RNA sequence: GGCUCAAACUAGGAGCCGAAGCUGCGGAUUUGAAACUUGUUUUCAAGUGGUAGGGGAGCGUUGUGUAAGCCUGUGAAGGUGUGUCGUAAGGCAUGCUGGAGGUAUCACAAGAGCGAAUGCUGACGUGAGUAACGAUAAUGCGAGUGAAAAGCUCGCACGCCGGAAGAUCAAGGGUUCCAGUCCAACGUUAAUCGGGGCUGGGUGAGUCGACCCCUAAGGCGAGGCCGAAAGGCGUAGUCG
RNA sequence: CCACUGUCGUUGAAAAGCCAGGGGAUGACUUGUGGAUAGGGGUGAAAGGCUAAUCAAACUCGGUGAUAGCUGGUUCUCCC
RNA sequence: UGAAAUAGAACCUGAAACCGUGUGCGUACAAGCAGUAGGAGCCUCAAUUUAUUGGGGUGACUGCGUACCUUUUGUAUAAU
RNA sequence: GUCAAGUAAUGAAGCGCACAUGGUGGAUGCCUUGGCAGUCAGAGGCGAUGAAAGACGUGACAGCCUGCGAUAAGCUUCGGGGAGGCGGCAAUAUCCUGUGAUCCGGAGAUUUCUGAAUGGGGAAACCCACUUACCAUAAGGUAGGUAUCUUG
């Protein structure tokens, strides 16, 4: 089986969190922690905690040996984005998205 | 640099004021049709 | 100043080829045993069998 | 009476965006490109029916050429040989049985020699 | 490309290639002609590129009747695949999704069909993780708290203003003031901080200001004058 | 108070500014508060200037769906 | 709990644009409206007394091939 | 086995196509509390007994909406009705109710301030009064009156 963890609404764009998302693709769950906790990049901070979770669920709500677990699959949606105005030169004004995303984390066998 | 709006509450209530507008027959026409608008502000 | 056509999204994939997460290279301390970034102390003030608290 | 144009609207424009599997980029994805790329598609399609036809003679020339000269005669005499014998082989045959059965072709080039 | 008794030129000859032309084979269709004769049947002849435009035949959609019918929780509409049928518009069946409606047929009526109108609304792209982060007065470190501290508090040091970048007001604003608590949003970064959220508190006058008494400009103005009406002016006054 | 020159800035810090210089600075000076003049009208040491980022006739609403021999667009299918 | 929770409160259905992940095939010596007519190889379902056909995905390689609308005498037009 | 010559396959930083499965988004379908056009009738005004329109209050309970007016989600009475109820968001608490509540219909009472606004004035919801009667003895309270015009 697969245990899922969600993180749906983080303030981040997804294509700044894709970067941190393929690097641990695929690893084992000792090793992709290790490049999360001494990635420089503050999308990393949301997938640890996202992974975390996701191996809380797999040894407790499943009983799976994490010992034996690896990032299944993962991957980054977008979530809802806020628009802000932002003011320019000359009376014009700009449209600004504050994107969102969500990270969805499978730990398994 | 100086802009066109320079609040003065005087000068508010004495050319847009209710008592303003009830001082001309076309004042209390702004009135009625403020009214039959049915804005909740009538005058300044 | 500006592009007289969209970009394609394989060639705006393309011009992301080049874009990588650093990944950091990590050791084991010989004291404590802990795993800490190379040639950096640990959490705990531990770097090359020398305490610095 | 008020028609809403929503349901009619969506599975027309499915029917295009169907018809435009498989090409790239905005081509498969978006009306607008892909009704042009389906009725470019249509076409040419329309023109290689017709053009097919001349290609495929093309080919069957080309190899009856080479089975000729492989039995020492060229294509314009080997083919006026089969006329003035009063064969009625097609091209098409002619190419096959040149490709596939060469002695066959050798009789036929004799028949044709001999009409010479 | 390359070509010289040519792969050039002249004059002849024979082959062949070559088009959606012509022929062959199958199918459709317009008109006309013949006959079981409103497609009932077979034929035959001539046709069938097309803008503006004229003429003909239909498809689908919403709604009315047909219909207190018929279908439908044993799964309606819609969505999304697949198969199949028709010259086309399109029809039919069906898997999955969906969960309460739909509608045969024949008539009837249209808010009846969209890719363009620098069309209208919403959503979302490309540019691009690019430019920028708003005065070049400036920061360093130690503690504290905290999930987390370059930015908060405290401390030491450094720097800046000082006819201000300090202080008191009027105008304007209106709770922004003070404390506690919170960090989603807001703050162009983070934030434990805030003029942000939430909850409480806080403004005390005979003398300060207003009100009040008085009048300026200028208003309004019993009577009065003037003017189709509306109104305009104006005395005493009354406001300001 | 003003705005002569230049650089900068021109998706600005700013829908007219900054910086460095510049002019007037007891006067036809500047400035606060209140008031007056209203659209073919006002006001103007006069530039058609200004009259709320709008001026060779403001703004709002209405006549009004002005008119447009012009430009753009005009949505299913097949047959002659 | 509920019939149902990709009915969980931004909550019926949940299209498209747009953006991910996975699988199969192609792609780093080759010049252009990106298709089309052919066509090798591979992958996958079925049959079939067993690598042959049929369906699906991909498409090395060859030929041909300058979008659409509008407006024009005439547009790939570098005209809208 | 060496060497030589020739010739395959394998590669994917990334990208394409298809399918699978999601995100975003909010179309579509169904739905309705809201609109639109009429018919047949009725009515066609409200206001100095203070209107329309408001301001400020008013609750056990913070805001808004609704109602109400210092008697303030209401008071009296007359009828209806018969078991619940203290308006909505929107519940909670204290309670009320067959000694008939909530609720509905007729009538009455109360009805702040502004506004024709009418005692004067005014930047509406404010400032300042005069006067009659009564009560208080202190710096007031209660009930009134005081605009203009027309006609008598
Ligand atoms: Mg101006
Ligand atoms: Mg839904």
């Amino acid at each position: 089986m697969e245990v899922t963890a969600k993180l749906r609404g983080a303030a981040i764009s997804a294509q700044k969190v894709r970067l941190v998302a393929d690097e641990v693709r695929g690893k084992s769950i000792e090793r992709a922690l290790d490049i999360l906790t001494y990635s420089n990049k503050k999308g990393a901070v949301f997938v640890k905690k996202c992974l975390n979770s996701a191996i809380a669920n797999a040894e407790h709500n499943h009983g799976l040996d994490i010992d034996g677990l690896k990032v299944a699959t993962i991957y980054v949606d977008e979530g809802i984005t806020l628009k802000r105005i932002l003011p320019r030169a000359k009376g014009r004004a700009d449209r600004i998205s504050k994107r969102t995303c969500h990270i969805t984390i499978k730990v398994g066998e | 640099m100086k802009r066109t709006f320079q609040p003065s509450v005087i000068k508010r209530k004495r050319t847009h004021g209710f008592r303003a507008r009830m001082a001309t027959k076309k004042g209390r026409q702004v009135l009625a049709r403020r009214r039959a608008k049915g804005r909740h502000r009538l005058t300044v | 100043a500006v592009q007289k056509s969209r970009k394609s999204r394989s060639r705006r994939d393309m011009r992301r080829s080049h874009h990588h997460m650093t990944v950091a290279e990590l050791s084991v301390d010989a004291t404590t045993g802990e795993k800490h970034r190379r040639h950096h102390m640990t959490k705990d003030g531990f770097y090359r069998g020398r305490q610095l608290f | 009476a008020r028609v809403k144009r929503g349901v009619q609207a969506n599975r027309r424009h499915k029917k295009i965006l169907k018809r435009a599997k498989g090409y790239y980029g905005a081509r498969s994805r978006v009306y607008r490109v892909a009704v042009q790329a389906v009725t470019k598609a249509g076409q040419y399609a329309y023109r290689d029916r017709r053009n097919k036809k001349r290609t495929f003679r093309r080919l069957w020339i080309a190899r009856i050429n080479a089975g000729a000269r492989l039995n020492g005669l060229s294509y314009s005499r080997f083919i006026n040989g089969m006329k003035k014998a009063n064969i009625t082989i097609d091209r098409r045959v002619l190419a096959d049985i040149a490709m596939h059965d060469a002695a066959t072709f050798g009789a036929l080039v004799e028949k044709a020699k001999a009409e010479l």
